[PDB]
C-alpha cells in the first residue's frame, strides 16, 4: 500500500552543463613550412635541397 | 629573431611578452611607416600595431 | 513521489553519471606525446571552456 513518507524523496542534480563529444575541435593546429620540417634529433629531414 | 620565429611558427614566446608587458626587442628586417603628426604621438599610437 | 526500488534505480543513475569536468588542461593530455613533444606541429587553445 502507497505510504507518502517512505515515498517523498529529494532528487539532487546539476544545472545547465554541456557535454563534448569531439574534444579535438578545441585544439587549434597549423605546421612548419614542410621544407623546415625536423627528425628527433631537431636535423631537416629531407637533406638534400 | 623575428625569421626563425616565423620559421618555426612557435608564437608562445612573444605571446608570454606581449601579454604581460615586458621589454623586448624583435630583431628582422621589416617596413615602416612615416608617421609625422604630433597629435598622433601624443595619442599613443607605439603599442597599438 | 517514487517507490523506493525505482528510487534506487534514479538514485542510482543520479549518483553514478560519468561525466566530469573539461578544460583546457586535459584537452592538452588527450593528444598524444609525441606529438606534444614535436616542433613540427604547433597546437594551442584558441577556444574558451
Amino acid at each position: 500500500q502507497f505510504d507518502f513518507r517512505a515515498s517523498m524523496h529529494m532528487l539532487t542534480s546539476n544545472l545547465t552543463f554541456t557535454v563534448y563529444s569531439d574534444l579535438l575541435a578545441f585544439v587549434s593546429a597549423d605546421t612548419v613550412e614542410p621544407i623546415n620540417a625536423v627528425a628527433f634529433d631537431n636535423m631537416r629531414i629531407m637533406n638534400e635541397l | 629573431n623575428l625569421e626563425e620565429l616565423m620559421r618555426s611558427g612557435d608564437y608562445a614566446q612573444i605571446t608570454n611578452m606581449l601579454l604581460n608587458n615586458q621589454p623586448v626587442a624583435l630583431v628582422g628586417a621589416l617596413p615602416f611607416i612615416t608617421d609625422s603628426s604630433v597629435i598622433s604621438l601624443i595619442a599613443k599610437l607605439d603599442a597599438t600595431v | 513521489i517514487l517507490h523506493p526500488i525505482d528510487h534506487a534505480f534514479n538514485e542510482y543513475f543520479l549518483q553514478h553519471q560519468l561525466v566530469e569536468p573539461l578544460n583546457n588542461d586535459i584537452i592538452f593530455n588527450y593528444i598524444p606525446e609525441r606529438i606534444r613533444n614535436d616542433v613540427n606541429y604547433i597546437l594551442n587553445m584558441d577556444r574558451n571552456l
